[PDB]
Formats: structure tokens, sequence, C-alpha cells
């Protein structure tokens, strides 16, 4: 048996269990205390996702590790979003402005090209350039192309509670600001190029 | 259609 505690960044609980006990035993713990469903929720150690059926003897866990508790996101991020330390300096000319024509008059967006590993569609980090909001959506589709519609109806609907979300019939999507956009680049693993969108001239 | 410009106003209105 040995001490863990688990995380969430804003509550610590701190539990007991043999090392012979599945994790998800300490996961459905921590998650009932939370008000939350298991599912809603993903661990981490080390940076790595802890699985349900996983024992603190599978992993090398010690006494007062500390687990640390986020919400679910989809299993198959994009690899080009496999390193958050990258500098984002050589990114930003490739970020291009462009104007678009509305019923109401132009906008001016800047896009910036990222590669889609599961269609030949490009796919495009889009900032509105007179707020510098930034698409939620377009960072969640880039960041997990093989996701279902439930699994981002989840998200946006976390956007929409825990974040600033601008929705607008004319323009498809949700957008944030860009406090929020770097916030979920550091969740997505985006953060060189969320970092390059909102630095590239308009 | 499959060119920057194009791809990236239909995603933004659709």
């Amino acid at each position: 048996h040995i001490n863990l505690k688990v995380s969430d960044g804003s509550s610590e609980i701190f539990f007991k269990i043999k090392k012979t006990t599945p994790l998800r035993r300490l996961m459905e713990a921590f998650a009932k205390r939370q008000g939350k469903e298991m599912d809603s929720l993903r661990f981490l150690y080390d940076g790595i996702r802890i699985e349900a059926d996983q024992t603190p003897e599978d992993l090398d866990m010690e006494d007062n590790d500390i687990i640390e508790a986020h919400r679910s996101l989809p299993a198959e991020r994009n690899p080009l979003y496999k390193d958050d330390t990258l500098d984002h300096t050589p990114l930003i000319p490739k970020c291009r402005a462009q104007v678009i024509e509305f019923p109401d008059g132009p906008a001016t967006f800047v896009r910036l090209k990222c590669t889609n590993p599961e269609s030949k569609v490009p796919h495009f980090l889009m900032r509105m350039a007179k707020d510098s909001s930034i698409s939620a959506t377009s960072m969640f589709r880039s960041a997990f192309p093989k996701a279902t519609q439930e699994e981002e109806d989840l998200e946006m609907r976390w956007i929409r509670d825990n974040l600033n979300p601008i929705e607008d019939k004319r323009v498809a999507g949700l957008w944030v600001p860009p406090a929020d956009a770097l916030a979920l680049a550091k969740d997505y693993s985006m953060t060189p190029f969320i970092n390059a969108l909102l630095e590239a001239s308009s | 259609p499959l060119d920057d410009e194009e791809a990236f106003e239909k995603q933004v209105t659709s």
C-alpha cells in the first residue's frame, strides 16, 4: 500500500491503495468527490495518461507521488503537436492575412496552415484581425483529426463553461480571446503555433 | 477548390 496525491490544479485529495489494485478505483475515488463522471476526466503521471486497468505496480509509483487530473481529450493527437516547446519564431512568416467579403462588409483574417494526417484538404488555424479572437473549433479539429462529434460537442461545452466563448452565425465555430487561445494551446500542446498566430501581421 | 485561399474561406463560413 502507498499514499497517492491526486490534484486537478484546484483541489488536492490524498488516497491510499495497495500496489495491486487497479487505478480506476483511485480514478473513481477522485471523480466521485468532484461530482464528475470517470470518463469525463483523464489522469497523468509523469506526463503519461494512466489507463484504468493499470496498477501502482505496473508503473513505478512511490509514496506521495502526484497524479495530475485533467479533463478528457481525444486519444490520437496530431503528431505535429508532439512537442509544445518548439520555437514559434519560424512559424510566423507561414501565417497569411486574407480578406473575406461578408454580407455586412469585408473582414480580415490571419491563417496558418497545419498538416492534417487524415485528409488531403488543408486545415488552417484562423485568427480574426479585429479582436484577435481565435477559433477554438479550428484548434480542436487540427489537434484531434480522428475525434468524434460527441467528443467535440463536449469540448465546446467545456469552452463555453470555463472560458469566454464568442459565437456569431455569420462565422462558423467557437471563438475565444487570445488569453483563452493560449490556454487551449497548453491543453492541445499547440503553444508554438498559437503563439506565432497571435504575433503575425494582420 | 484545394488552394489555400479558397479552402480557408469555405472553412470559416460553413
